[PDB]
């Protein structure tokens, strides 16, 4: 039923800062939707980065952080390094199911 | 060093069921949830469903109901997912991933995925 929308692609440059967002067809996204950011690296590799809106996965470089910016879930990258080129997914828990966003290609160094 | 092991592929002719497995190691199995996810370009991530090791109890994406069958093997620390009649949509990656029902609410560890090419 619900649809989760993310930016299709963001282009950034090294040493700069970038923010990715996650939107719901329901209403605002809050701490209750359980916003999780998943990182996909080239050739089908995944690793959770954030979970619980602002809880970083262990090991993940400090330059990454989640939060909520208004009615949307968000991922912030500070001093984006080339090692951040990847597809960022977000997911939301709506009542009886998880819905994944379309995914955001993050072209580090554009 | 947490790890979720999934066989690489499956190559089958249409309308042919397949059982998929996912092995866990380096942590305490029954203490976390198991979710199966599907990938295939276009965005691609669709949640198939979850399974609670303890319970044997599941929550499935209503889309995949008359399709997928979730089960586990407690002793081998292995999660399963059967697919009935591979009509042929199914040519996709099937992932197993770790989820903290009792926790920090993240999909931290992921399996390499089992590709299914019909
Ligand atoms: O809610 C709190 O008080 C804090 C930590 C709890 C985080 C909430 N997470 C959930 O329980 C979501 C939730 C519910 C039912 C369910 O079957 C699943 N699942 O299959 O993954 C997730």
């Amino acid at each position: 039923q619900a649809v989760v929308t993310q930016e299709s692609a963001l282009t950034t440059s090294p040493g700069e800062t970038v923010t990715l967002t996650c939107r719901s067809s329901t209403g605002a996204v809050t701490t209750s939707n359980y916003a999780n950011w998943v990182q996909e690296k080239p050739d089908h590799l995944f690793t959770g980065l954030i979970g619980g809106t602002n809880n970083r996965a262990p090991g993940v470089p400090a330059r990454f952080s989640g939060s909520l910016i208004g009615n949307k879930a968000a991922l912030t990258i500070t001093g984006a390094q080339t090692e951040d080129e990847a597809i960022y997914f977000c997911a939301l828990w709506y009542s009886n199911h998880w819905v994944f966003g379309g995914g955001t290609k993050l072209t580090v160094l554009e | 060093q947490v790890q979720l092991q999934q066989p690489g592929a499956e190559l089958v002719k249409p309308g042919a069921s397949v059982k998929l497995s996912c092995k866990a190691s380096g942590y305490t199995f029954t203490s976390y949830w198991m979710h199966w996810v599907k990938q295939r370009p276009g965005r691609g991530l669709e949640w198939i469903g979850r399974i609670d090791p303890n319970s044997g109890g599941t929550k499935y994406n209503e889309k995949f109901k008359s399709k997928a069958t979730l089960t586990v093997d407690k002793p081998s620390s292995t999660a399963y997912m059967q697919l009935s009649s591979l009509t042929s949509e199914d040519s996709a990656v099937y992932y197993c991933a770790r989820y903290d029902y009792y926790g920090s609410s993240y999909f931290d560890y992921w399996g390499q995925g089992t590709t299914v090419t019909v």
